[PDB]
């Protein structure tokens, strides 16, 4: 590969396809690529012993195996036969905070592909990506990695392998039609969408290159009409010398089963046995010419030598990212009407509706990416639209940032421009549409989102919405420094990891403590390595973990909060009680959006959640930040008379819910399940006295005294942990479940291998090293993982004062609500003394 | 990556022997092809020019 | 060779399946 030819091919049309890898647990991924550097650049020469990460270009990912920084890599890969494409792939981490990472990363490409373990095959991570992929609205890609450790491991014969895999896509299948009625990409088992890799042994290829091997060496005509039926159910017939879709012979096998695994096994016990016996006999049949120096090896390295001669250059997997997985000016279109804030209807819309660089520029960074220097970080971003070259000085934006709000702009001059390779950089001079560039000089004013206009002449530019994740951070820990002298440079190096982690997010309390937000163990772990080590090299203290908690309604209030304003001429009334959980998980679901007409809202709740007709049309507003379950509502006799001067002053009220539910008097946390109706609210005509301020405060008041007065009840989270491993393994798990609190859900002997796939709760509180107290007692044989995805409601009811936890034991009575109120209190500096319910019941 | 491997007993075994040790295969229900496909018109115009795969 | 192959395997499936039954049982 020639850089000019890379730059000649980079702006010459929309060929260049844009990629972004999916994994779990070393499924298939660094090495796969590593096999893919290794043909692309063949100077850069893999081991013997160990295996080549080529995506791991810092340390932690080295030292733990476990990717943290997804390295994208793009490469001049003829792979297409008599032909040529340009591939830019994202590789990506597996675990499940990184997981969360890379679901944040994927707005990038315009396909996906998973790579799936050919004998553990699903696993919890794909269970959340697929439903993922499918709500972005990406092509999708189908591919199997550790295909040696099925035929070699195993030792399975070629039917029950077969059926492994007609199982596998069953289940893949069959999760993608619960996720969605995507039909173009669903039912893809034999159309290109199924690629096969043995990463390791470099063992890859395809449906299209197998018909293609057998046409060059000697055959017919290509897969077009071969392959269309290599797939099971149709065998070989001999005497007709065709296809027998159609009531085949007794000793007959797919044709999979019989021209691809049976030369496949022969070839494996061939290399493997037989290596100084049949080895010549069976290589010079249909194999390379190797020297006797070649065969002086270990069967391991000789044997990917030899699957890399047979598949001479992996010319199978540019045939498929080409088919299914859209070029960009196709995917311009749905990749925008789903990021960009507005919709296909502006002009900037159908203007970077296609990939014209002569044009609108809107370039958006996503990843952070961390140099030599650690006081210079880059950023990596795809060019949507625009063409950006060396100098150019652009206008980078924030999330916060809004046509009318012109505080979040700030200018910067692109200096130098790179582009992503993960062990070199090409620098550039003028770049194109769609593309992946370095930019370097505009690392101070990104955010954790970041968006690009014209610095002149881009006006009435709206930006991209927010990334969504789909795991809910609960983690909180607090980290102090070592020496009180140290603060900003500790905050400063908290600042840069921010912006490298975009998962998390800053936070300081009201009692000044430093405070992160990480999804899992590991995920803290590597980001305050990093802190520590990369990005602040001050000695830092650091706390216990501990779960962000949220407050609920156990029941209906009691008495009617009166809370009046303070000019005598306001006085609300709201009275609180709970909804349906489903209701509430798809409100937070984006199932049921608030931007709908009053007959769509309330055919929704006649329907959905099954409410009245005066009821639902009656809807009053949404919860905080139009995503969080807060349902408020207004309906009275009076309510229905005095409702315009009321919804004078409605904005204000909405505005103090939003904010109040932001911080509750539980725990200083969020709240759930809370359905306030507005009955008793007086409205003076005058808005002087009506005003703002006896609007914000009286509402949160009124709410607080609601929340507080009507059985009240913390929400814990409950992870998801799904660990693979033997019976014995099984019952341990068991054993430690019942220990921590848990509850079994799921526990199943998953086929393709032994492995007996535990599917349980664990709540945070008890989390604290799930899975090393799985893998302590296992013998290293349940190497589970979690998710938290489930908020559940403590059985305390911490208003009562006599309950109280004084000596170190961990509250085993049901008074551990009151344990965690006083310990969060005592943490967060709020009066620990939580007697507000005589003082706000706002006496009347 | 926890490392599965077949222990056999003795070498009077095959090679590659489905040992009763996972589970059943798939244990499926749902494929419904006992009629014969449609792809035969094509298929008949779909020869196999060519030697098998391993055969020998 | 072929009918020591066949009962050397119906004997291994004898005892995986005697092991597994006392690995569900103790499981269950
Ligand atoms: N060669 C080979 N190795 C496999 C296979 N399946 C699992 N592995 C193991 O995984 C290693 C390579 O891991 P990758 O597939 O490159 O994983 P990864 O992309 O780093 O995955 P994460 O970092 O966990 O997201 C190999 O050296 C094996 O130890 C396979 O089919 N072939
Ligand atoms: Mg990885």
């Amino acid at each position: 590969y020639e850089m000019d030819f890379l730059a000649d091919l980079m702006d010459n049309s929309e060929l260049i396809r844009n990629v972004t890898l999916c994994g779990h647990l070393h499924h298939g991924k660094t090495c796969f690529v590593d096999c893919l550097i290794e043909q692309t650049h063949p100077e850069i020469r893999k081991r013997y012993d160990q295996d080549l990460c080529y995506t791991d270009i810092l340390f932690t990912e080295q030292e733990r195996g476990v990717g943290i920084k997804s390295t994208p890599v793009t490469v001049v890969l003829p792979d297409t036969k008599g032909k040529s494409y340009l591939f830019n792939i994202m590789d990506t981490p597996g675990h499940v905070n990184f997981s969360d990472e890379v679901t944040a990363g994927l707005r990038i490409s315009d396909g996906v592909v998973l790579f799936i373990d050919a004998a553990e095959g699903v696993m919890l991570n794909t269970e959340r990506l697929i439903k993922h992929a499918v709500q972005e609205r990406l092509a999708v890609t189908v591919c199997i990695n550790k295909i040696d450790r099925l035929i070699l491991e195993l030792k399975l014969p070629p039917t029950d392998a077969y059926y492994k895999l007609r199982h596998i896509v069953d289940e893949v299948n069959g999760l993608i039609s619960m996720y969605s009625t995507d039909e173009n990409l669903i039912l893809s088992p034999l159309l290109g969408n199924v690629c096969f890799s043995s990463s390791q042994y470099s063992i890859c290829f395809t449906l299209g290159s197998f018909a293609k091997i057998y046409a060059d060496t000697f055959g017919d005509i290509n897969y077009q009409e071969f392959a269309k039926r290599l797939w099971g159910d149709i065998y070989f017939n001999p005497k007709t010398r065709k296809f027998t879709k159609k009531a085949p012979t007794s000793s007959s096998q797919r044709s999979f089963v019989e021209f691809i695994l049976e030369p496949l096994y022969k070839i494996l016990a061939q290399v493997v046995g037989d290596v100084d016996t049949s080895l010549p006999r069976t290589l010079d049949e249909l194999g390379i010419h190797l020297t006797k120096e070649e065969l002086k090896l270990n069967i391991r390295p000789l044997l990917r030598l030899v699957c890399k001669k047979f598949f001479g250059e992996f010319t199978g997997f540019v045939d498929m990212c080409v088919q299914h997985i859209p070029s960009p000016k196709v995917g311009a279109k749905p990749k925008i009407e789903h990021t960009y804030t507005g919709g296909v209807d502006s002009d900037l819309g159908e203007a970077m509706s296609d990939c014209d660089p002569d044009g609108p520029l809107m370039c958006h960074t996503t990843k952070m990416y961390s140099t030599d220097d650690g006081v210079q970080f880059h950023a990596f971003g795809r060019v949507l639209s625009g063409t950006i070259h060396a100098g150019q000085p652009v206008k980078v934006l924030g999330e916060n940032y809004t046509l009318e709000d012109e505080e979040d702009s700030q200018i910067c001059t692109v200096g130098r421009l790179w582009i992503s390779v993960a062990r070199y950089h090409i620098e550039v001079n003028r770049v194109p549409a769609g593309n992946w560039v370095l930019i370097e000089g505009v690392d101070q004013p990104i955010v954790k989102t970041a968006t690009i206009t014209e610095p002149r002449g881009n006006e009435e530019a709206q930006i991209f919405r927010p990334l969504k994740f789909n795991t809910t951070s609960v983690i909180k820990i607090a980290v102090e420094p070592v020496n009180p002298s140290e603060l900003p440079k500790m905050l400063d190096g908290l600042r840069k990891v921010n912006k490298s982690y975009p998962s998390l997010t800053t936070k300081v309390e009201e009692s000044g403590e430093h405070v992160i937000l990480g999804t899992g163990e590991l995920y803290l772990d590597c980001v305050m390595h990093d802190l520590r080590k990369m990005y602040s090299e001050i000695d830092i203290k650091v706390a216990d973990p501990v779960v962000t908690f949220c407050e609920t309604v156990v029941e209906t209030s009691s008495l009617k909060c009166f809370a009046e304003t303070p000019n005598k001429k306001n006085k609300i009334t709201m009275i609180a009680e709970p909804l349906e959980k489903g209701l509430a998980e798809d409100i937070e679901n984006e199932v049921v959006q608030i931007t709908w007409n009053r007959k769509k809202l309330g055919e929704f709740f006649q329907t959905k959640y099954d409410w009245d007709l005066l009821a639902a049309r009656s809807i009053w507003a949404f919860g905080p930040d139009a995503t969080g379950p807060n349902i408020l509502v207004d309906d009275t006799l009076p309510s229905e008379v005095d409702k315009a001067l009321l919804g004078s002053v409605k904005d204000s009220i909405v505005q103090g819910f939003q904010w109040g539910t932001r911080e509750g008097p539980l725990c200083d946390e969020l709240i759930r399940n809370v359905k306030f109706k507005i009955l008793d609210a007086v409205v003076a005509q005058e808005p002087l006295h009506r005003g703002g301020g006896q609007i914000i405060p009286t509402a949160r008041r009124v709410v607080y005294s609601a929340f507080l007065m009507a059985t009240p009840r913390l929400m814990e989270p409950y992870y998801f942990v799904e660990v693979q491993a033997p019976a014995d393994c099984v019952s341990a798990v068991y054993t430690v479940l019942a220990r921590r609190r848990g509850h079994v859900t799921q526990d199943a002997p998953i086929p393709g291998s032994p492995l007996y796939t535990i599917k349980a709760f664990i709540p945070a509180i008890d989390s604290f090293g799930f899975e090393t107290d799985l893998r302590t007692h296992t013998q290293g044989q349940a190497f589970s993982l979690s998710v938290f995805h489930h908020w559940q409601i403590v059985p305390g009811d911490p208003l009562d004062k006599s309950i109280v936890i004084r000596p170190l034991e961990p509250q085993p009575a049901p008074h551990l609500a009151r344990e965690f109120m006083i310990k969060t209190r005592r943490r967060k500096g709020l009066s620990e003394d939580v007697s507000i319910s005589k003082f706000f019941d706002d006496p009347m | 990556p926890n490392v599965v491997f077949i222990k056999t007993e003795d070498p009077d075994l095959p090679a590659f022997y489905f040992d009763p040790l996972i589970n059943p295969i798939s244990h499926r229900h749902s494929v419904k092809s006992q009629e014969p496909l449609p792809d035969d018109d094509e298929e008949f115009e779909l020869p196999e020019f060519v030697e098998p795969f391993l055969k020998d | 060779e072929k009918e020591l192959e066949r009962q050397a395997r119906i004997e291994a499936s004898l005892r995986e399946r005697e092991r597994e039954v006392q690995k569900a049982r103790s499981e269950q």
